[PDB]
C-alpha cells in the first residue's frame, strides 16, 4: 500500500527547510483563486466579503519516488500542515479551514483550499455604468522573498467559471497582475498578483 | 538621467525618459512596516513629487542617486 511511500518521504524531511536541491535556486508556485461568492459588499465600509478556493502548486524535490516499484501508485493526498507550503497570505486584509494536498510521483503538489476574505475596495465612478467599486486582492508570501520563492498566476484573469452570480453585484472583470514589492528592510523584491474585481448593478 | 526603479526585478538601472530629469525615493507605509521595515518606491520624475502626510522622499539630480537602503551610491 501507499502507507509505504508514506512510510516515508517524512523522516528525511520536515516543513521547514524549501525543497530545492540547495538554497540559492527558487522554487516557483502557480497561483489561482477561483471566486466563488460574493458573501457581501459592506458598502459604507467598502469592505468586501467573499467566499474563494485557492490553488496553489509546487515541486518538492524530496518528496519523489518512482512508481513502477510502489506498485505503480501515481499520486496520495496528504495532510498541508505536513509538507513546505510557502506561507502564501493576503497582503491585502483588513479583518481559514485545514485541508489536504495531492502530491504526485514526481514531487509536484497540488493545494486547493478555501478562504474567507476581508479585502478593502474602492468607488470612483465613471468607467460608467452607474456605480463601478474596484476590490483588490493582493496575494504573496509571508516570509519568502521571490528569491526563495517567486509566485505566478495560472493565468491572467481570476477563475470566474465556477462564480455564482449575486442579485445585486456583478462581476464584470476578474483581471490578474503580477508586482514587485521592495520593501526598505532589505533584501530582494516581493512577488505578489493582485486580482482585481470590478463590480456594478441594476437599477 | 540614469535612475534605480522598482519597477524591475531584480532591482536595476534606468535611463530615465525624456524630460523627467531628477531621480527620487519614496517610503510609505505598509503596515508590514514593523515586521519589515518601510515600502520603497524607487523611480523617475520630472518634478520631484510633492506628496502624502507620511514620508522619506527624497529627490537628486545626480546619476547614481537613489538608490534603495540597499548599499550606497
Ligand atoms: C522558476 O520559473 C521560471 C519560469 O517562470 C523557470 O524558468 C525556472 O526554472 C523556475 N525556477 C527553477 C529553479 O527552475
Ligand atoms: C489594484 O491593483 C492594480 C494593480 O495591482 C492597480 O492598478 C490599482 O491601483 C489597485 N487598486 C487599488 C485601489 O489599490
Amino acid at each position: 500500500y501507499a502507507q509505504k511511500l508514506f512510510n516515508d518521504l517524512f523522516e528525511d524531511y520536515s516543513n521547514a527547510l524549501r525543497p530545492v536541491e540547495d538554497t540559492d535556486k527558487v522554487l516557483n508556485v502557480t497561483l489561482q483563486i477561483t471566486l466563488s461568492q460574493i458573501k457581501d459588499m459592506d458598502e459604507r465600509n467598502q469592505i468586501l466579503t467573499a467566499y474563494l478556493w485557492i490553488r496553489q502548486i509546487w515541486h518538492d524535490a524530496y518528496l519523489t519516488w518512482d512508481r513502477d516499484q510502489y506498485d505503480g501508485l501515481d499520486s496520495i493526498r496528504i495532510p498541508s500542515d505536513l509538507v513546505w507550503r510557502p506561507d502564501i497570505v493576503l497582503y491585502n486584509k483588513a479583518d481559514p479551514v485545514n485541508t489536504n494536498v495531492v502530491l504526485r510521483y514526481d514531487g509536484l503538489i497540488t493545494w486547493d483550499a478555501p478562504a474567507i476574505t476581508k479585502s478593502s475596495c474602492v468607488v470612483d465612478v465613471t468607467y460608467f455604468p452607474f456605480d463601478n467599486q474596484q476590490c483588490n486582492l493582493t496575494f504573496g508570501s509571508w516570509t519568502y522573498n521571490g528569491n526563495q520563492v517567486d509566485i505566478f498566476n495560472a493565468l491572467d484573469s481570476g477563475d470566474l467559471s465556477d462564480f455564482i452570480e449575486d442579485v445585486e453585484w456583478e462581476v464584470h472583470g476578474m483581471p490578474a497582475v503580477k508586482n514587485v514589492i521592495s520593501y526598505g528592510c532589505c533584501s530582494e523584491p516581493y512577488p505578489d498578483v493582485t486580482f482585481t474585481l470590478l463590480l456594478k448593478r441594476r437599477s | 538621467i540614469v535612475c534605480h526603479t522598482t519597477a524591475t526585478s531584480p532591482i536595476s538601472a534606468v535611463t530615465c525618459p525624456p524630460g523627467e530629469n531628477l531621480c527620487y525615493r519614496k517610503m510609505w507605509c505598509d503596515v508590514f512596516c514593523s515586521s519589515r521595515g518601510k515600502v520603497v518606491e524607487l523611480g523617475c520624475a520630472a518634478t520631484c513629487p510633492s506628496k502624502k502626510p507620511y514620508e522619506e522622499v527624497t529627490c537628486c539630480s545626480t546619476d547614481k542617486c537613489n538608490p534603495h537602503p540597499k548599499q550606497r551610491p
